[PDB]
């Protein structure tokens, strides 16, 4: 009876989202509302029951944010299908918007395979036991996630002082430094998984270290880290308002128009056009090209 | 590889798994390891193989010294107990996995691959995962991955225990040939009798960590030189009678049974050492106690169990005074029912006589198929 | 001996590629130059004399460390609980459920801004989780929505085998008593983890700056070094104070979390 | 609770690893499963407990359906193939486990571990992980698991797979006692036909997924069903020697034997459904062929190979018509070196025949034992 008095208390609320005209929320509200009561006081819907807190606390954060961003595509906010007539007829960077496109995906695959081979060789190195400094060298390994990736970049523009293919190199190597402790930890996790009686049916089969690693250790891993691997692959392929330092100014590698910012990853490419409202408040059309390469990428990940 | 070791002993911490095994394999010779759950079977295995450290001793492989040589560099193969076989693998790739790794070829790894599949009875299952796969199927894929290798000692370990009657002699019968094949150095670690008996050309017998004896099957089976070697050979263990020495002659030993009236036997044993008023200790195997038709001392007791076998009969009769019961075995199928009075002859010349240190007497009659 | 001849070999060559490699990811982070310009900024950021925005250690640090712990904690819970039902038991929909949420990970702050900064105003009613500047409402317990660690700890699960969770099915504990007292003591370093990338996660999270309608007083160590970050001056020298005064925790949690990580853990469980 | 199953089959995708089992367990029956390694012994206990689901067909526990009662609720407790240990806990922990969820007090958890752990030779192990415990000691923690348990149901699957002969003796024993004291439902798989004949009260065959006969232990022995279980109940299997049929008598069938000679014998075999000239499959067990000194028919023929087994000794013959070899076993140690020629009896009053399909008339010979 404890879980049916909290309800009310929810329930209350839910007669305020209606007085105060906000129709979506109430809905919102009821539904997840009901979905746990119901979820815990019936027994049969043991699974659910553990599932029901992480879903609901994923709709909130991510789910109703990005359908709200969705639904802002289809209004001016400043209209159901003009803004997406006019991304589909802008043709003024249609031809650039495909070379930085192609660009982006090869950039972010070459980063992520980099990114992952970097962290598991370091965190099987670290679990050597014949290595004596494991504790210091693995804290200082892990060290460069201690900048918040926002002035990491202005001590390598001050450290460095054209070539758009030095560009280009710059922006990999970078990404791969600031990147490689979270698949360091990560394969130091799974690496902790791994039986040892398999290492010594492979020792008793003559294989060295290096083959033990390529046959062992990385097809062991490599299954696990896939879901991770292509979620990271998409948050190398987009990006935002953080770590924007690098190529200060215009590159212009495919007649790319990009700030004094880092991750021209088809976010810098179409700022002006794009950014807080197409530059001049027009959040519709920021949302309408959002929407599309929310879809592109969706299309490519399956 | 003439497997050598000397001084071998092993310490985990305080325990000590492993107390001075003088051990001495020829090139080529097929050993058994037979021990009680728990003596140091698999730890010398490793021990042998490297998969754990020596802590003092010397350990020699083909006249070279492999303490501190690496596993790999070892040259030997090792059955895993637990198989260690590969989850991400099928079985056509955790069987050729050495050969791939060992310069692949792309033709004769396939053909040794198939070769090796056909004759486990394995062909249908060349393709499925360890986890789609029973134990049985489990251990014989361990069998084949160390098969398919060459390696120059095979150090299998209980690589029959999850099989069948029927597929344990097949696989007997290919490890035979294979053996005779190769000429390699093999050790063999097994919980069965018959296959100790029947794949051996020199059997260790381990107690505690220690080596308790050495020699041919027959030998052990014929002339065990000490009591825990005796009551460990053979399936149905031997009945072990305590008993006084009462005189001793030139070259056999007369004893006095507990029964209450005493009869006295003379045994051919060895008179050295053996002391008059002695507690002994006398064992008989089951086999060899005859029906009671037999003019002799009769141990003429009460039936308590009865074990029908379809082949043989085994008889647990509980002798008064005695504090076991003897184990009678008899062949085929004889109706006795619980209960019941039962009667045993006592072979004068099928007896071994123990100290109570444990050491045997040694025996002086000349058993068939032993030199 | 299980180690191999030649030890000393391997050994010098990793340890100087390993030197190397440090040497060479720590020059750039060799941030502490621009602050010993002048040692008046440690102005004096840990003790003495005044500085404009309040003392980072007792006010700033305090905060992103608490708000911190507080998101790893309920992350970890929530997601070891997702990976848990995933992993190890069925209900309809599961797989859809998976490749949604797996769809739904991925967005960029284009969209978050706009769209949390309605859900924190339009929120308004009285909930613990207030929208607005809380500090105990946003960000704070509020992260929790997370994706990778469900997936983290699911793939973990799969790793372990089944058979010692069906045993204790089979002693008759309820999924619940099996979850707490056999799969999480074999699973704890992949919480260990997912704990240190939470923490870390939350410690540099410069974006979702709700917190900004009160932007001197107690707030997240982030935003602080954003307002540090000052168009007209473009002041530095103090302002990277607070990035390594911020590499202290992380650092803390990473040593933390390693006194729990262990290998070995279904060392012996089970045979074939 | 007994334990009825009814039409039940399993299909991996394709695969019917298990096809329409019609199995009935009485309150108290220590049912016994035998079969060759992998026709789905394991899928049927882990369908009995529950952990696989079964695609067809009802399971029975107690007169309750139980195909989607969860594994906590049907009562049973099984001894795993893969010793299923909890790697974090210390022996008397992963022991006294299932106790302690069950909520009892510490003082009945300590004394019945305790006396568990007495007869299962653990007493000085109780205070370990299993990461430092052998095969055996594993072996008989997980054993000693459900002993201290009091499931209703046993499920022991292949429980003294790595233990030796006198310690598996003791195992059996130990087992038997238990399930006199108790009386509860155990279900047993083995490959170890000794156990079977010595603990089963019920033994039952499987063959392919498919139940091939079920009876009492020596009624298997005497009277197999088919050619299938005749060659897998008794090791050494029975010698097998295709025949051709001359005249059937009404209770009797002559068979000619393939010997050049064709010496024609009368067995005593049932004469329904067999026709003059059909080719049928003559069997006789090795454990009862006779010798040459007192016999009415010789199977004469050449010696290959010659197992010394100590108590008994195993001879294969090479006879010229028969392809296999006529396995045959003497008591004690008989001196026959390979490629001398040796001569032994065919008893016909002893000899099962078979169809081309595989089924066995019935035997009219009154074996001892067997009501
Ligand atoms: N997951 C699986 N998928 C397909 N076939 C399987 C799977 N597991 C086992 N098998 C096969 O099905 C049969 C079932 O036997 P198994 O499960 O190994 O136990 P048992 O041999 O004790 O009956 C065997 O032939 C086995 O190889
Ligand atoms: N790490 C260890 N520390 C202490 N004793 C151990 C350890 N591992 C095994 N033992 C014990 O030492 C003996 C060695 O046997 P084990 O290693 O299990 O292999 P096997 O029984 O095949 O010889 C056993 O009694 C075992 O319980
Ligand atoms: O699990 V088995 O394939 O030895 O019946
Ligand atoms: O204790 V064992 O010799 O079965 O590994
Ligand atoms: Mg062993």
């Amino acid at each position: 009876s404890v879980l049916g008095l909290l309800g009310l208390l929810v329930g209350y609320l839910v007669v305020l989202m209606y007085a105060q005209g906000e129709y979506l929320f109430a809905i919102t509200t009821l539904i997840l509302s009901s979905a746990g009561l119901y979820i815990f006081a019936n027994r049969k819907a043991y699974a659910w029951r553990y599932v029901y807190p992480g879903m609901a606390g994923m709709g909130l954060f991510v789910l109703f944010p990005l359908v709200c961003t969705i639904a802002i595509a289809f209004t001016n906010y400043s209209t159901g299908w003009k803004n997406f007539t006019r991304v589909f007829t802008d043709e003024g960077i249609q031809k650039p918007f495909l070379a930085i496109f192609v660009w982006t995906v090869v950039f972010s695959l070459i980063t992520v395979f980099l990114t992952v081979a970097v962290g598991m060789v370091l965190a099987c190195l670290v679990q050597w036991e014949a290595l004596r400094g494991k504790a210091v060298y693995r804290v200082l390994l892990i060290l460069p996630y201690a900048v918040p990736s926002f002035i990491s970049i202005l001590i390598f523009k001050g450290l460095f002082n054209s070539d758009p293919t030095t560009a280009r190199t710059m922006l990999i190597i970078v990404n791969t430094w600031l990147g490689y402790p979270y698949m360091m930890i990560l394969c130091m996790g799974l690496l902790k998984a791994i039986p040892d009686d398999l290492y010594e049916a492979s020792a008793m089969d003559g294989a060295g270290p290096f083959q033990n690693f390529f046959k062992i250790t990385l097809p062991l891993l490599i299954k696990p880290l896939t879901p991770l691997m292509i979620a990271s692959f998409a948050f190398n392929f987009n990006n935002f308002v953080l770590i924007q330092l690098l190529t200060n100014g215009g590159p212009d590698r495919l007649g790319t128009t990009t700030p004094a910012g880092y991750t021209d990853l088809l976010v810098n490419y179409t700022y002006r056009i794009a950014f807080e409202g197409g530059g001049g408040q027009d959040f519709g059309l920021a949302a309408a090209i959002a929407t599309l390469i929310f879809l592109l990428v969706g299309a490519l990940a399956i | 590889a003439s497997v050598q070791l000397q001084n071998v002993t092993k310490a985990w911490g305080e325990v000590v798994v492993s107390k001075d095994i003088n051990l001495d394999i020829h090139e080529g010779e097929f050993v058994v390891f037979v021990g009680p759950s728990g003596c140091g079977k698999s730890t010398l295995l490793r021990m042998i193989a490297g998969l754990e450290t020596i802590t003092s001793g010397d350990l020699f492989i083909g006249e070279k010294r492999m303490n501190d040589t690496p596993p790999a560099e070892r040259g030997v193969g090792m059955v895993f107990q637990s198989y260690a076989l590969y989850p991400h693998l099928s079985v056509a790739e955790n069987m050729s996995f050495g050969l791939k790794l060992a310069g692949a070829k792309k033709e004769v790894i396939n053909q040794r691959v198939n070769q090796v599949a056909e004759v486990l009875q394995l062909a249908h299952l060349l393709d499925r995962k360890p986890k789609a796969l029973s134990g049985g199927q489990r251990q014989r894929v361990a069998i084949g991955r160390t098969l398919v290798a060459e390696p120059s000692v095979f150090l299998l370990d209980e690589p029959l225990s999850n099989l069948d009657a029927a597929l344990r002699v097949q696989m007997r019968i290919e490890i035979s040939r294979l053996h005779k094949r190769l000429g390699r150095t093999m050790i063999y670690v097994t919980h069965d009798q018959v296959e100790a008996m029947t794949l051996a050309d020199k059997i260790v017998v381990l107690d505690a960590g220690r080596v308790a004896q050495v020699g041919k099957p027959l030998e052990l089976y014929h002339y065990p030189a000490d009591r825990f070697v005796a009551g460990f050979i053979g399936s149905p263990k031997m009945n072990f009678l305590p008993v006084k020495v009462t005189a001793t002659a030139i070259d056999q030993v007369q004893v006095e049974l507990p029964m209450p009236n005493r009869q006295q036997v003379w045994l051919p044993v060895e008179s050295r050492d053996v002391q008059v008023g002695a507690n002994m200790s006398l064992g008989i195997r089951p086999e060899h106690l005859l029906p009671s038709d037999i003019a002799d001392v009769i141990l003429e007791g009460e039936v308590q169990v009865v074990e029908q076998l379809g082949n043989e009969t085994q008889i647990h009769i509980q002798i008064p005074s005695i504090r076991q019961n003897l184990v009678y075995r008899q062949n085929d199928v004889v109706l006795v029912e619980e209960g019941a009075t039962f009667a045993i002859g006592l072979p004068p010349e099928r007896c071994h006589l123990f100290r109570e240190d444990g050491t045997a007497c040694r025996r002086l009659h000349k058993e068939p198929g032993v030199a | 001996m299980v180690q191999p001849k030649s030890q000393k070999a391997r050994l010098f060559i990793t340890h100087l590629l390993l030197l190397l490699f440090i040497a060479a990811i720590m020059f750039p982070l060799l941030m502490v130059v621009a602050i010993s310009l002048r040692q008046g900024n440690f102005v004096e950021q840990a003790d003495g004399r005044i500085t404009p925005p309040p003392f980072p250690v007792l006010l700033w640090l305090w905060n992103s460390v608490k708000v911190a712990g507080i998101s790893a904690i309920g992350i970890v819970a929530l997601s070891t609980t997702c990976a848990y039902a995933f992993a190890r038991m069925r209900f309809p929909g599961k797989a859809t459920l998976l490749k949604g949420m797996l769809i739904f990970q991925m967005f960029p702050a284009v969209l978050s801004l706009v769209a949390l900064y309605a859900l924190f105003d339009r929120l308004g009613e009285y909930i613990p989780f207030i929208g607005l500047n809380t500090h105990g409402g946003v960000i704070f317990a509020y992260l929790g929505g997370i994706a990778l660690h469900v997936w983290t700890i699911k793939g973990y699960f799969e790793t372990i085998d089944s058979s010692l969770e069906e045993a204790a099915a089979l002693d008759g504990a309820t999924p619940w008593q099996a979850f707490r007292l056999v799969l999480l003591p074999l699973s704890v370093p992949i919480l260990a983890v997912v704990f240190i990338l939470s923490f870390i996660a939350a410690i540099t999270e410069v974006p979702v700056a709700s917190l900004l309608l009160r932007d001197v007083n107690s707030y997240t160590l982030a935003v602080g070094m954003q307002q540090y970050l000052n168009p007209q001056n473009y002041l530095w020298g103090d302002f990277a104070a607070a990035a390594v005064m911020s590499a202290l925790p992380i650092t803390i949690v990473f040593l933390l979390a390693q006194r729990w990580l262990v290998n070995g853990l279904t060392a012996g469980g089970v045979k074939g």
